[PDB]
């Protein structure tokens, strides 16, 4: 019944930086406010309980405030483990509600994408399928569109894309994005390519090959 | 160190039920309590083994039960009904001890449990190359992978050369097709200079289904 | 599973009402 709502959805910070996400819940809760962080993969984990309390083994870096419905979690100094996800829960009154979450990222400079394209192996062909693959590798940030093309004709509806954590190595994002077409489909056609929309490109880059 | 141990992965038709496990490690149940929590993170509801009383969320009223053996310190939560929005990992939750505070957090958790829910079967991948070839350059580094198609259920573990192979490699996350079935792709970027002279094998497990393959990708 | 679902029993919180 009562709502807790995260703000902001996403922040990017660098090393060093001081951040502060928000918490704010539907109904006044006094203090009965945590908060966890959780990285890809592992159960979450409490850092700030009852609003400002340090769990044992947290860095004095975290700190937490707040009382009744505006709560906000500080981090004076992020550490590289600091980016994580951050989920504020209230436990005045079931059902004990999370936030949606905070996803901290790491600042760099715009990176353009390499573009890939594969065509389907001779293996699937002979099964009677088709497969595309782009690859939008190393880029940065995060957003960025590919738009299938075959004979220059606009798909939809039969791709499917992925996108990877940040890279720890570099602070890239990575993209792969797969067109399927039955093996009737695909012979009909020649010309496959995906066209790629990024910030680090002045315009849009196109790869392609002929079937 | 109180930790909690959980019952392994499971596959589950619409309809059916499950009964995830957690098993208290390094302690007892003592005077605690013990939640479920799934993921959006939510919680279903929880247990006190001293009293052997539950609470629930309204939203999953009539379908989720909860027991607990105070003998082998197991508790259990049984979640009926299941639908393929049901899909989620389940953590088991420790509350901290309300005899100190009110104000409690969750204070140990399990590692989880995946819980699939869908009408497909364990099915393994076909595993295709991706080429490298003039379209896949970059100047001096190329790109190839493997495309791991149509498996169910997660997840398949992707390797290079045998672990040999790390350095610019990306295992993409799973899609999930219409088919229900899921397919995820691995790439790396290799020196083009390789091409010719180093061998590039991707090596595929999918436990669920006793697949294991190993795909030469050779340039063509 | 068989444990009594007692909503109106707060299992989180009845140690420190109890004291």
């Amino acid at each position: 019944d009562i709502q807790m709502t995260q703000s902001p959805s996403s922040l990017s910070a660098s090393v060093g930086d001081k951040v502060t996400l928000t918490c704010r819940s539907s109904q006044s809760i006094s203090n009965y406010l945590n908060w966890y962080q959780q990285t890809p993969g592992k159960a979450p984990k409490v850092l700030i309980y009852a609003a400002s309390s340090l769990q044992s083994g947290v860095p004095s870096r975290f700190s937490g405030g707040g009382s009744g419905t505006d709560f906000t979690l500080s981090i004076s100094g992020l550490q590289p483990e600091d980016f994580a996800t951050y989920f504020c829960q209230q436990s005045y009154s079931s059902p004990y509600t999370f936030g949606q979450g905070t996803m901290l990222e790491m600042k760099r400079t715009v990176a353009a994408p390499s573009v890939f394209i594969f065509p389907p192996s001779d293996e699937q062909l002979k099964s009677g399928t088709a497969s595309v693959v782009c690859l939008l590798n190393n880029f940065y940030p995060r957003e960025a569109k590919v738009q299938w093309k075959v004979d220059n004709a606009l798909q939809s509806g039969n791709s499917q894309e992925s996108v990877t954590e940040q890279d720890s190595k570099d602070s890239t994002y990575s993209l792969s994005s797969t067109l399927t077409l039955s093996k009737a489909d695909y012979e009909k056609h020649k010309v496959y390519a995906c066209e790629v929309t990024h910030q680090g490109l002045s315009s849009p880059v196109t790869k392609s090959f002929n079937r | 160190q109180v930790q909690l141990v959980q019952s392994g992965s499971e596959v589950k038709k619409p309809g059916s039920s499950v009964k995830v496990s957690c098993k208290a490690s390094g302690g007892t149940f003592s005077t605690y309590t013990f939640s479920w929590v799934r993921q959006g993170l939510e919680w279903l509801g929880g247990i006190l083994p001293l009293l052997n009383i539950a609470n629930y969320a309204q939203k999953f009223q009539g379908r989720v039960k909860f027991a607990a053996d105070k003998s082998t310190n197991m508790a259990y939560m049984e979640l009926s009904g299941l639908r393929s929005d049901d899909t989620a990992v389940y953590y088991c939750a420790r509350h901290s001890n309300s005899w100190f505070s009110p104000k409690w957090y969750f204070d140990v958790w399990g590692r989880g449990t995946l819980v699939t829910v869908s009408s497909a079967s364990t099915k393994g991948p076909s595993v295709f190359p991706l080429a490298p070839s003039s379209k896949s350059t970059s100047g001096g580094t190329a790109a190839l992978g493997c495309l791991v198609k149509d498996y169910f259920p997660e997840p398949v573990t992707v390797s290079w050369n045998s672990g040999a192979l790390t350095s610019g490699v990306h295992t993409f996350p799973a899609v999930l097709q219409s088919s229900g079935l899921y397919s995820l792709s691995s790439v790396v970027t290799v020196p083009s200079s390789s091409l010719g002279t180093q061998t590039y094998i991707c090596n595929v497990n999918h436990k669920p289904s006793n697949t294991k393959v190993d795909k030469k990708v050779e340039p063509k | 599973k068989w444990a009594s679902l007692w909503n109106w029993f707060d299992i989180t919180k009845w140690l420190w009402y109890i004291k």
